């Protein structure tokens, strides 16, 4: 959050975030917008993230709407593309006092123009017709990088917009990434309340037979119920 | 899943803010009945 | 080129929650049983490039470890992004640079990554951990799904009867690495370390199949049934 | 419709975006599999 | 969509829009409220 150079749209930096407690508190601390899908923004920090994978683009006000699922538009299509179905929050702020000059800014550019639609979480850092462009400008030929030209007088929906997307998988992998919850000692053979990794349920804790190899966390019954998982602390 | 985002109910509990779950655990509760009032419809056949 | 069969092979374990004596259906990028899959030998050289269709199956019996590692992209140039595996006696290096690949990419002759590749421009990727390499027989399953890249791996050595044939017996693949490449991988180049030696490598494709795993007690998948062959 | 905005499936994929089909092609399938449910249930007592 | 003067909300004016090609990329074009019943914004050109 608190860095002075981020990245371009078409080549967005995806930062991966892993064996650390994350206190989305302090986001909410900090003029900002904290829209999100899959999880509800309110209920993050009583959950345990698989990763924490963060896509840090600089965009203008007008295009954050670009940033969905299932939607299409010149960033969503030729820059970002999101998944339909992924978990995780988009966040937008203005930050027009760090990404804007007098002259314009040639740090940050946007693809404007692309052969075909780009598939959701991936990157292109690389001719409409015609007569072939053969790496020379000419008829029907572009320089699909763009630059943005901010300046500090533009309107507020051409204003300098820092993005990033936080996105993670829940319950589907062992957790490097938890909210930040106290720790309490282990009982067993006791009907306890319990909350393993995010997992909340009431049973009855046993040892169990069951040799987890080291990718499985959780073990699940036939009604896709976790009949068994795997203490964190202790394996 | 049932028209869901998960099967298990805490999930939905934990991961939607409660206004949002009671959308999805009453799919989830219609879709349990109407198996449950399934199976005792043809228990009630079968035992006849 | 060169045809043989891959009998009961390609099957994985598709998600990482223990299941016991269930027999679970799903729905996802298999290897379809009893499929043709191209065979290539090296002692010219086969080296070739193939492509990827959304899955590849790689399956290698070798005695000194001559095939080290693959190459995966788009075009398999400098203008577009690309991944890079080379293994070594120490460990592996799972790389995602813009290479300028040569056209043999032989590895070492040691020269160490000699003619791989020529340049790095905008590398973001660097992972490097343990290594993941009579005969013994490696199998690799390659899934790039929603910019993740998805390997997984089992290493058993196999017997011989008739020369260089893909070995009838059901073995599980374990998930080794999840990957967030988020790079196109279209075409794909396995690697040759030459320096007195024997190769084989099998490449083959996933397709969109419905599998009924076999769970049983120990949770090791050791049985599964193609629904649509 | 079954309380959805149309009858077939077609027109409902093509008019509304992916969030909220699932939700009216849900009522129909419901509404649908509970017709069906009636007509199985309907011929196992005449069968019977 | 592009006036010198709308028409007041007591009268508003009714346009016939009709035998041609419609695309609502356009609009996209001019802080914009879209907000649609029956219907969502991007399968409006389908
Ligand atoms: C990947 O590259 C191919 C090259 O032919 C291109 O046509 C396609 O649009 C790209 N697809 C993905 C998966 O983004
Ligand atoms: C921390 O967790 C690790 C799990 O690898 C465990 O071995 C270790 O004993 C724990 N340390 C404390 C102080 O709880
Ligand atoms: C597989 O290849 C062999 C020999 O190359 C051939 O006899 C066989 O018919 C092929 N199978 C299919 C399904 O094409
Ligand atoms: C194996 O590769 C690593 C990665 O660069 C290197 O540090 C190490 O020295 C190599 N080991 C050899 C060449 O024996
Ligand atoms: C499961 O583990 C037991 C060890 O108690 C072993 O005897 C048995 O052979 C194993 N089953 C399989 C199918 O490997």
């Amino acid at each position: 959050f608190n860095a002075t150079r981020f990245a371009s749209v078409y080549a967005w930096n995806r930062k991966r975030i892993s064996n650390c407690v994350a206190d989305y508190s302090v986001l909410y601390n900090l003029f900002f917008t904290f829209k999100c899908y899959g999880v509800s923004p309110t209920k993050l920090n009583d959950l345990c993230f698989t990763n924490v994978y963060a896509d840090s683009f600089v965009i203008r006000g007008d295009e954050v709407r670009q940033i969905a699922p299932g939607q299409t538009g010149n960033i969503a299509d030729y820059n970002y593309k999101l998944p339909d179905d992924f978990t995780g929050c988009v966040i937008a702020w203005n930050s027009n006092k760090l990404d804007s000059k007098v002259s314009g800014n040639y740090n940050y550019l946007y693809r404007l123009f692309r052969k075909s639609n780009l598939k959701p979480f991936e990157r292109d850092i690389s001719q409409a017709g015609n007569k072939p462009c053969n790496g020379v400008a000419g008829f029907n030929c572009y320089f699909p990088l763009r630059s943005y030209s901010f300046r500090p007088t533009y309107g507020v929906g051409h204003q300098p917009y820092r993005v990033v997307v936080l996105s993670f998988e829940l319950l589907h992998a062992p957790a490097t990434v938890c909210g930040p919850k106290k720790s309490t000692n282990l009982v067993k053979n006791k009907c306890v309340n319990f909350n393993f990794n995010g997992l909340k349920g009431t049973g009855v804790l046993t040892e169990s037979n069951k040799k987890f190899l080291p990718f499985q966390q959780f073990g699940r019954d036939i009604a896709d119920t976790t009949d068994a998982v795997r203490d964190p602390q202790t394996l | 899943k049932f028209g869901a985002i998960s099967s298990v109910l805490n999930d939905i509990f934990s991961r939607l803010d409660p206004p949002e779950a009671e959308v999805q655990i009453d799919r989830l509760i219609t879709g349990r009945l109407q198996s449950l009032q399934t199976y005792v419809t043809q228990q009630l056949i079968r035992a006849a | 080129p060169a045809y043989t069969n891959s009998f009961t092979r390609g099957v994985y374990y598709p998600d990482k929650v223990f299941r016991s004596s269930v027999l679970h259906s799903t729905q996802d990028l298999f290897l379809p049983f009893f499929s043709n899959v191209t065979w290539f030998h090296v002692i010219r050289f086969d080296n070739p490039v193939l492509p990827f269709n959304d899955g590849v199956y790689f399956a290698s019996i070798e005695k000194s470890n001559i095939i080290r590692g693959w190459i995966f992209g788009t075009t398999l140039d400098s203008k577009t992004q690309s991944l890079l595996i080379v293994n070594n006696a120490t460990n592996v290096v799972i790389k995602v640079c813009e290479f300028q690949f040569c056209n043999d990419p032989f590895l070492d002759h040691m020269e160490s990554e000699f003619r791989v590749y020529s340049s790095a421009n905008n590398c973001t990727f660097e992972y490097v951990s343990q290594p993941f390499l009579f005969k013994n027989l490696r199998e690799f399953v390659f899934k790039n799904i929603d910019g993740y890249f998805k390997i997984y791996s089992k290493h058993t050595p196999i017997i011989v009867r008739e020369p260089e044939d893909l070995p009838q017996g059901f073995s599980a693949l374990e998930p080794l690495v999840d990957l967030p490449i988020g790079i196109n991988i279209t075409r794909f180049q396995t690697l040759l370390a030459l320096h007195a030696g024997a190769a084989a490598y099998y490449v083959g494709y996933l397709q969109p199949r419905t599998f009924l795993l076999k769970y049983n007690e120990n949770g090791t998948i050791t049985d599964a049934v193609d629904c649509a062959l």
